């Protein structure tokens, strides 16, 4: 019944800096584990019994902490540490952090755009999606929207993003607009316009349905 | 050495059971108690309870009373988790995982469950080839992709070439829509390679046995 608070819950760090993630116990702990957490994959133990490194984890992950506050420091962040982290202790039973998620605060990067007519296969189903990838941003917060002839067209949208690339440190992001076969012919002109952080002009792809 | 496999992904109604399975191999079954964890997309990790192989002691957190259920069978090293009268607030992923001796850390983890708690009914997709707008395309470079509709329950894989082509590839967690998924992949590679050399996505849907392949063609 202690309970694990990690603040920030979305820890920025720039590339060969040092950060600490921290975990702040409500009562004393003994001692403090580490996992980290990639995407996709199940934790792996980073550190155990608050500064011992699990084998095979590279020394420039450290772990530090005494009483109600717990450390985790990275001495030159990668971009491979993209990942979520927990902390993690036992009294009575065992508790775990919320977790903080490390953002690599690569170099600003644009969208790159390109845009997706219905296959034939969807338009003989009667279904019309149209796609658009933007790829290798950053940082993770863009903006999509989507013109028919012109205006904008806001319902049948679904939108995914990735999870921070572990080389590159970036996110890329999918929108499908899903239209009937009949509302796709009813118009020509199909557009998808990305407003990104790295300008205010947006960063465009069309095609036109009759070409 | 150490390693923990656990069961499949599970699909089941609500007010049904479960019954995930964790394999352990490398070491002495009975000598290190099963932990069991749970996930939800953004809970953090939970500790259910945790079971001791052989004498069969078993330990609950308060909150998994009467939820969890730890068997062990000493005779093929494997421990279950049953988890009963679902509802979808047990739609998670599950782990199990070991430590040493008393109050332990995790050091070996299995590779985890996913347990979807739905009414909904199992639903094959159908996968659609995205190739690039007629005409030419920008620069020395041509981004194809893959749009996988219509199914459910998560989760499908989508690979390219059957795997050969896993450069300039971005895969897009699936976005749930009216009890239907919905996912993409994006694939970038030179002009010089295609429409000259073929490319195909592979997605499987494993919960409707679904296995298709869609070349992508030039319009």
């Amino acid at each position: 019944q202690i309970v694990l608070t990690q603040s920030p819950v979305i820890m920025s760090a720039s590339l060969g800096e040092e950060i600490t993630l921290t975990c702040s116990a409500s009562s004393s702990v003994s001692y403090m584990h580490w996992y980290q957490q990639k995407s996709g994959t199940s934790p792996k133990l980073l550190i155990y019994s608050t500064s011992n490194l699990a084998s095979g984890v590279p020394s420039r992950f450290s772990g530090s902490g005494s009483g109600t506050f717990y450390s985790l420091t990275i001495s030159s962040v990668e971009a491979e540490d993209a990942a979520d982290y927990y902390c993690h202790q036992w009294s009575g039973f065992y508790t775990f952090g919320g977790g903080t998620k490390l953002e690599i605060q690569r170099a600003d990067a644009a969208p790159t755009v390109s845009i997706f007519p219905p296959s034939s296969e969807q338009l003989t189903s009667g279904g019309a999606s149209v796609v658009c990838f933007l790829n290798n941003f950053y940082p993770k917060d863009i903006n999509v929207k989507w013109k028919i002839d012109g205006s904008e067209r806001q319902n049948g949208v679904l939108n995914s993003w990735t999870d921070q690339d572990s080389k590159d440190s970036t996110y890329s992001m999918s929108s499908t607009l899903t239209l009937t076969k009949d509302e796709y012919e009813r118009h020509n002109s199909y557009t998808c316009e990305a407003t990104h952080k790295t300008s205010t002009s947006p960063i465009v792809k069309s095609f036109n349905r009759n070409e | 050495q150490v390693q923990l496999q656990q069961s499949g992904t599970e699909l089941m109604k609500p007010g049904s059971s479960v019954k995930i399975s964790c394999k352990a191999t490398g070491y002495r079954f009975s000598s290190y108690w099963v932990e069991w964890v749970k996930q939800r997309p953004g809970h953090g990790l939970e500790w259910i309870g945790k079971i001791l192989p052989g004498i069969g002691s078993t330990s609950y957190n308060e909150k998994f009373k009467g939820k969890a259920t730890f068997t062990a069978d000493t005779s093929s090293n494997t421990a279950y988790m049953q988890l009963s009268s679902l509802t979808s607030e047990d739609s998670a992923v599950y782990y199990c995982a070991r430590g040493y001796y008393g109050p332990t850390w995790f050091a070996y983890w299995g590779q985890g469950t996913l347990v979807t708690v739905s009414s909904a009914k199992t639903t094959a997709p159908s996968v659609y080839p995205l190739a690039p707008v007629c005409g030419d395309t920008t620069g020395s470079s041509v981004t194809l992709g893959c749009l996988v509709k219509g199914y459910f329950p998560e989760p499908v894989t989508l690979t390219w070439n059957s795997g050969s082509l896993s450069s300039g590839v971005h895969t897009f967690p699936a976005v749930l829509q009216s009890d239907l998924y919905t996912l993409s992949s994006s694939v970038t590679v030179t002009s010089s390679t295609w429409p000259s050399q073929s490319i195909t996505c592979n997605v499987a849907h494993p919960a409707s046995s679904t296995k298709v392949d869609k070349k992508i063609e030039p319009r």
